[PDB]
């Protein structure tokens, strides 16, 4: 019979740090009870549960102010020591191919194309079989979030590789000055 | 050389 | 368009405190409470920063009374289990006899407690062998992983099982080359 109360300090930012908004809510089981809105400048209560906390609260002065201010005191002053490493981090992308099935020329199988081990997650991937672009029936496994601050996702594509034939995948990541492309042949 | 922790109210007694 | 969230959260009767920075979905670090330390996700962010982690033990005190204090007014209305999602992937595409890393999400679920293990062909691996605290969620649900580090070989076959009270029997997720 377990008993969860949880806390979150959230800073918001918006192009840059010129507009940022802190979001300080208390959390009970998984039920928001509390919060203080910079874009409100005091507590609210979000259930019953919190009315409490934001009646005592919202009548501590040196709190209040202290929250109001918390906007540059505590979210842009992490976010500037942090910066370097954390908003402008950048990590290239491996990229690799290869077949699903096992399938002599002219039988119908899958085109994997792994992009890993990168950061930002922001990317562009692309399927191209002789110069012309695929864009009907790719899927895509979406975006992976490893937790080492890395992503990661697969893009298939299928077809009935023929001899000759060369596709390849193009990759456009933040990290690159210039596409990543893979070819593959029958 | 770096970050800031926010300190946090306490609940009303009940 | 960033977000930091000093994400923290306390629970009874485990009395596991935890106190976190997370950088849009990433955690930077956490405070070790035993240690009294603090703990980098990388390695390299702490020549990069720093955080004094006596100041991290003070809130989650006030926390593990705030909860009290919910947990009462509450009528004791405990939580409600929620049953993790789990799954396993590879660090990086797999070549045998290049070394690469499995990776086990456990993703989506509630409180955060949770039993995890490696297996490999059957029998618990011990070696090689890492993960993460309890991550914080949108949905106030908690992220986890796990990491093994594995040589692919074609006899060779993994299993990450994971148990959690949201679920009736352990949950085991397999794996293997290809």
């Amino acid at each position: 019979p377990r008993f969860l109360w949880q806390l979150k300090f959230e800073c918001h930012f918006f192009n840059g740090t010129e507009r940022v908004r802190l979001l300080e809510r208390c959390i009970y089981n998984q039920e928001e009870s509390v919060r203080f809105d910079s874009d409100v400048g005091e507590y609210r209560a979000v259930t019953e549960l919190g009315r409490p906390d934001a009646e005592y609260w919202n009548s501590q002065k040196d709190l209040l102010e202290q929250r109001r201010a918390a906007v540059d005191t505590y979210c842009r002053h992490n976010y500037g020591v942090g910066e370097s490493f954390t908003v402008q981090r950048r990590v290239e992308p491996t990229v690799t191919v290869y077949p699903t099935k096992t399938q002599p020329l002219q039988h119908h199988n899958l085109l994997v194309c792994s992009v890993s081990d990168f950061y930002p997650g922001n990317i562009e991937v692309r399927w191209f079989r002789n110069g012309k672009e695929e864009e009907t029936g790719i899927v895509s496994t979406g975006l992976v979030r490893n937790g080492d601050w890395t992503f990661q996702t697969l893009v298939m594509l299928e077809t009935v590789p023929q001899s000759g034939e060369v596709y390849t995948c193009q990759v456009e990541h933040p990290s690159l000055t210039d596409p990543v492309t893979v070819e593959w042949k029958a | 050389a770096g970050f800031k922790g926010e300190q946090g109210p306490k609940g009303e007694p009940g | 368009e960033h977000v930091i969230i000093q994400a923290e959260f306390y629970l009874n009767p485990d009395q596991s405190g935890e106190f976190m920075f997370d950088f849009d979905g990433d955690e930077i670090f956490h405070v070790d409470m035993a240690k009294k330390e603090t703990v980098w996700r990388l390695e390299e962010f702490g020549r990069f920063a720093s955080f004094e982690a006596q100041g991290a033990l003070a809130n989650i005190a006030v926390d593990k009374a705030n909860l009290e204090i919910m947990t009462k007014r509450s009528n004791y209305t405990p939580i409600t289990n929620v049953a993790p999602e789990v799954t396993v992937l590879s660090r990086s595409p797999v070549n045998l006899g290049e070394p690469n890393i499995l990776i086990c999400f456990i993703d989506k679920f509630s409180p955060p407690v949770v039993n995890v293990t490696w297996l490999r062909n059957g029998r618990p691996v011990t070696e090689g062998v890492s993960e993460t605290v309890f991550l914080p969620r949108d949905d106030h649900l908690f992220r986890k992983f796990h990491y093994l580090t594995f040589l692919p070989s074609t006899d060779d076959f993994y299993d990450c099982e994971v148990d959690h009270w949201g679920l009736e029997e352990p949950l085991r997720k397999h794996w293997e080359f290809e």
